[PDB]
RNA sequence: UGAUAUGAUGCCCUGACGAGUAGGCAGGCGUGGAGGUCAGUGACGAAGCCUAGACCGUAAGGUCGGGUCGAACGGCCUCUA
RNA sequence: GCUUUUAGUGGGCCAUUUUUGGUAAGCAGAACUGGCGAUGCGGGAUGAACCGAACGUAGAGUUAAGGUGCCGGAAUACACG
RNA sequence: AUGGUUAUAUGCCGCCCGUCUUGAAACACGGACCAAGGAGUCUAACGUCUAUGCGAGUGUUUGGGUGUAAAACCCAUACGCGUAAUGAAAGUGAACGUAGGUUGGGGCCUCGCAAGAGGUGCACAAUCGACCGAUCCUGAUGUCUUCGGAUGGAUUUGAGU
């Protein structure tokens, strides 16, 4: 028959990254969560208490309660034709703060004084981001960097 | 009620674009260039000729 | 050969002409699609929305729902409009002096309304004292009191009142209402 | 009338609205409440929970009279005064000219709370009260006499 | 009310002021066009003269004609070719040369052909398959208040304007592009050129990046 | 009277017909599950600043 | 036969119902009646009440 | 919506779109009877029937001519099956 | 953005790619997408699914896939083998 | 004469419909032909929606009065549903407050040429509270000393205010 327990197809999942095994080192302890940081969801398998499901595995959610040895995380899920909002009371040992979220924080002190720079200085800001342009024309010298003319080359076997 | 177009009908071609009568004037379209006597260098040649 | 990023011929979803045939109702709809196309108040519009409404859509509005907004800072001396049935209200004790317009007044409403002074005037007086819609306060009954929207969702753990003839014991208070007969909700 | 229903307009077309697959059979799923417990299980939860089972005790011969007490709340009380009385009484208001109010006559067993009388002094005949309807009816200066 | 000419010379002395403008501007976009072509003709000379190599830049604009029709697409390049406004066969859009660009033309690449279009084409695409939206309902440009009073707040005000602000592309190009209705181009006048169309223009079809040579479709298509 | 058992064919074209949906997120989320000392302390903290804001409009 | 958010009827009709439906067609004709038996009662009863 | 000429469910401008089973909805065509109306048609020929004869409508159908026939029947606004 | 209500349906099948059992099967069963069912048109002579392209009534032009000795519209074209 | 209709000739195309089915022109079933008849109806109780009358009420038509007589018209008292819920029940029974606070919110108001700023914010949506019933805890003044149940609560609960 089939099985669909809780923690069926989970064999590699849960494995504990070869030579990375034992205890857990202590800033996963040390962390600070509060109510709105965005977490990332990544089982610990040494700890089997207060593990998630294997659907959130790699899922990126927000905390929304914060207790004593876990935090309760808000996950949406996928689920029919619409997405159901899913909240998980995980120990911190399955967590880990988004550096995502730091790319965001870090750009908005840099987006706000770059803001404050341009007003005492003649704004014209232009503070957004712009994707990859396109290359501008240049000139490459030769000098010292003559051509090397490459054919193709004919088959061999070499074994 | 009916969409003329330009690049024929020329009063049309002429309501948009008030700069086309004064293109067919000095015609515009037709100049030449100057003419300037440079000559590439010879490494070019030689890594255009080369086998 | 298109590819259609919508659904092709679809209507508005709202209605452009009341459903009724009560004739002076569509003559209070001449009268505001005049209004609401050559006015360019944003109240005219709204009014001619709320003409075509059903009656489901159009709850009726207390007397005592007026004089609560009456109650609002500077909305002492505006003229309420109620795009359908002011009722009377025995649990309010004293009625201020203001106008009403409304498409119908009960009996009772409008005995109290002009006992304090107050002048029952209808919607097209209404468009005679104000086509701008100055000084007005648009007030809108409740929509969600109605005995429908009990049942409306219905389901397990949403609390949301089973249909059902006879209310009392032995109807539907057993397995699946209470932890001692199997499950609860 | 028949001449605005939606038979006149499957005149033409085969199954009359009911499916080429499906062709709609006599009793399909059963007679009425058929198999509420078995395949009709998933409609009675949800919509109907609570429908199986038995709650509480049995009443035999029980007679709706005995528990005839239909309910008046402090919201209104007034409308058992007549309108060209309520101004009058209203007004004036103070004691050793009260309207004693026949809330028994009037068609109600029961005295309610629900909200804001004037600061009349009313007297109020009644069979039952609350707490909280005695409490409003005396701060307004009046009583309620128990009658049967 | 006077109103015979006490408004109407007021109203035809406000069109030569605008006329006006335009006649000087569309000779500063033509001076600037010039200039452009010759330096860069120059620029690839006196390196050539100089022992080097001017690399052009690179092009910061295509035009992409959708070349499959609607049957039978998988759903993200459909989708794709929903957001690029290429509903039907035959339709054409220019699109601003980024790499969040670059990704969807690659993605889309087996179902439409692409290059780099000259002002010539643009200038023909624009006077004879030029349609703006506005409150959407498809208008035909065929006069320049149809554009000044659509993009005006944007500096652009004739049709000159227009194809400056797609050929040189501009701080405003998202709007002027997204101002033109999707050009409904025909089949190509000469033909295809190929047999079969559907595989790349390197091994002999027609999609994919047909670079400057997308001028010798488009002006059989327009 | 063998059938078959079990296909997602057409479900993921099902699911976008109506084009699947968000949970269409709120100011002020619920406190339901919320910790529920912090909850109860939370009542107080919210009426002694409603206490303290009328305080200002005395 | 259960499928709906619909309330659950009860309706006694599992007998031989039609063979008992009464109409009251003739309301009007047994309340003339009704009036004419009152006045021939008077008549008879003559100057008595009813 | 400003009258002194008639459709404001109107008239007019504009743009886009149009496959379809099961199925939903909308606008209509036709039949038996009922209320109102056209002071309607009719033994100088009603209804019916026949007609590679004509007209209107995308269509359901409607109208007219000719023949046959002999006592009743239609248009419109609604009701009903 | 939101809500109510209700129909039909709950026998499926094929194609590319991944893939299981089987010697295999126009075999049995899965995954993703696209189709057929529900769908006409041009091509594959012929064919539910392939290729092209999806359809209101028409006119002009241009093509797609496929073709141009004759049936058959269109080179008994040109070029190297 | 153009044109329409019609028969015929010619070029190209066109397989019997209806049905069940993944698939029917099928070597699957019904159908020789014609005329007439022939199949989602009515009732009791209901769900949503809409229209209408009235509106904290509503419903004349069981019955009575009347009548140009199964029509129409008129009417008392009841009763049904609604205006109170919650408990198995005994029972108890909906304002701390501008009928609350916050976040949006059409419309209105003030300033402005406008862009906009502020005020007020009906419905509706999210939230935190308050009130009523049930469950659990607390048990004040009092007492036919075992009755009474004030006051204060609780990740509880309700088809409520």
């Amino acid at each position: 028959g089939k099985s669909h327990g809780y923690r069926s197809r989970t064999r590699y999942m849960f494995q504990r990254d070869f030579r990375k095994h034992g205890a857990v080192h202590l800033s996963t302890y040390l962390k600070v969560y509060k109510v709105g940081d965005i977490v990332d969801i990544k089982a610990n398998g040494s700890i089997q208490k207060g593990m998630p499901h294997k659907f959130y595995q790699g899922k990126t959610g927000v905390v929304y309660n914060v207790t004593k040895s876990s935090v309760g995380v808000i996950i949406n899920k996928m689920v029919g034709n619409r997405y159901l909002e899913k909240r998980l009371n995980l120990r911190v040992e399955h967590i880990k703060h988004s550096k995502c979220r730091q790319e965001f924080l870090e750009r908005v002190k840099a987006n706000a004084a770059k803001r404050a720079e341009a007003k005492a200085q003649g704004v014209a800001v232009q503070l957004k981001r712009q994707p990859a342009q396109p290359r501008e024309s240049r000139i490459v010298s030769t000098e010292g960097n003559v051509p090397q003319t490459l054919a193709p080359v004919p088959y061999e076997t070499f074994i | 009620v009916l969409k003329k177009n330009p690049l024929k009908n020329k009063q049309v071609l002429l309501r948009l674009n008030p700069y086309a009568k004064v293109f067919a004037a000095e015609k515009l379209g037709s100049k030449k260039a100057e003419k300037t006597g440079t000559k590439p260098a010879a490494v070019f040649t030689e890594t255009l000729k080369h086998d | 050969g298109i590819d259609h990023t919508s659904k092709q011929h679809k209507r508005s979803g709202h209605r452009t002409a009341p459903k009724s045939d009560n004739v002076y109702l569509k003559l209070l709809v001449k009268l505001y699609t005049f209004l609401a196309r050559r006015t360019d108040a944003p109240f005219n519009k709204v009014v001619l929305k709320a003409l075509f409404l059903s009656k489901i859509n159009r709850p009726p509005v207390s007397v005592s729902r007026i004089a609560r907004a009456l109650k609002q800072e500077g909305a002492a001396n505006k003229t309420v409009v109620v795009v359908g049935t002011v009722t009377d209200d025995a649990r309010i004790f004293e009625f201020p002096k203001t106008t009403v317009a409304a498409l119908r007044f009960t009996a009772g409403a409008r005995a109290k309304i002009v006992k304090a002074g107050g002048e029952c005037i209808t919607l097209d007086q209404l468009a005679v004292r104000a086509p701008k819609g100055q000084n007005t306060l648009i007030l809108r009954g409740p929509r969600n009191s109605r005995e429908a929207v009990r049942h409306f969702g219905m389901g397990p753990h949403k609390g949301k009142a089973p249909r059902i003839l006879s209310t009392g014991r032995k109807f539907e208070r057993a397995r699946g209402r209470r932890r001692s007969k199997g499950f609860k909700v | 009338p028949s001449r605005f229903t939606k038979t006149r307009k499957h005149r033409g077309h085969v199954s009359a609205g009911k499916g080429r697959i499906g062709k709609h059979r006599k009793h399909p799923g059963g007679r009425g409440m058929a198999g509420g417990q078995h395949h009709h299980r998933i409609n009675m939860d949800k919509y109907h929970p609570g429908y199986f089972g038995k709650v509480g005790m049995r009443y035999f011969h029980k007679q709706q009279a005995h528990f005839w007490k239909p309910v008046l709340n402090l919201d209104k009380l007034w409308t058992l005064i007549p309108e060209d009385k309520r101004d009058q009484y209203l007004k004036s208001a103070s004691k050793e000219t009260a309207p004693v109010i026949d809330t028994l006559a009037a068609g109600y067993g029961k005295i309610l709370g629900k909200g804001r009388i004037p600061n009349v002094p009313v007297i109020v005949k009644a069979r039952f009260v609350s707490k909280l309807a005695e409490e409003k009816i005396r701060a307004a200066g009046g009583v309620v006499e128990l009658i049967a | 009310a006077e109103q015979v000419a006490a408004e109407r010379a007021a109203r035809k002395a406000a069109n030569k002021e605008k006329r006006a403008i335009i006649l000087e501007r569309n000779a500063a976009y033509q001076k600037e066009y010039e200039t452009a072509e010759r330096n860069i003709i120059q620029a690839k000379r006196d390196a050539k003269a100089a022992g080097s190599y001017y690399v052009e830049a690179q092009h910061k604009l295509v035009f992409v004609v959708r070349i499959k029709g609607i049957n039978k697409i998988p759903p993200k390049p459909r989708k794709v070719l929903q957001l690029l406004r290429l509903t039907r066969i035959n339709s054409g859009t220019f699109v601003k040369v980024t790499k969040a660009t670059l990704e969807l033309l690659k993605l889309i690449e087996p179902y439409v052909a692409y290059g780099y279009p000259s002002y010539s084409t643009i200038r023909q695409l624009v006077y004879k398959r030029g349609f703006g939206k506005i409150n959407k309902q498809r208008v035909p440009l065929s006069d320049n208040a149809i554009i000044e009073a659509n993009l005006g707040k944007y500096g652009i005000l004739s049709i000159d304007d227009l194809i400056h602000e797609i050929i040189t592309v501009g701080p405003h190009f998202k709007q002027a592009n997204n101002f033109l209705w999707p050009f409904k181009l025909s089949n190509p006048s000469g033909g295809w050129g190929v047999p079969r169309k559907f595989k790349h223009f390197i091994q002999g079809g027609s999609f994919g990046n047909r670079e400057e040579f997308i001028n010798k479709l488009v002006k059989s298509m327009n | 009277a063998k059938s078959k058992n079990h296909t997602a064919h057409n479900q993921t074209r099902k699911a976008h017909r109506n084009g699947i949906k968000k949970p269409k997120t709120y100011k002020y989320p619920s406190l339901k599950g919320v910790d529920p000392k912090f909850r109860r302390n939370h009542k107080h903290a919210l009426h002694g600043t409603a206490k303290a804001l009328a305080a200002a409009k005395k | 036969a259960i499928s709906k958010n619909l309330p659950i009827l009860k309706n006694h009709f599992r007998k031989h119902w039609q063979e008992r439906v009464k109409v009251h067609f003739d309301q009007a004709g047994k309340k003339v009646s009704r009036r004419n038996a009152r006045a021939t009662r008077a008549a008879k009863i003559a100057p008595r009440p009813l």
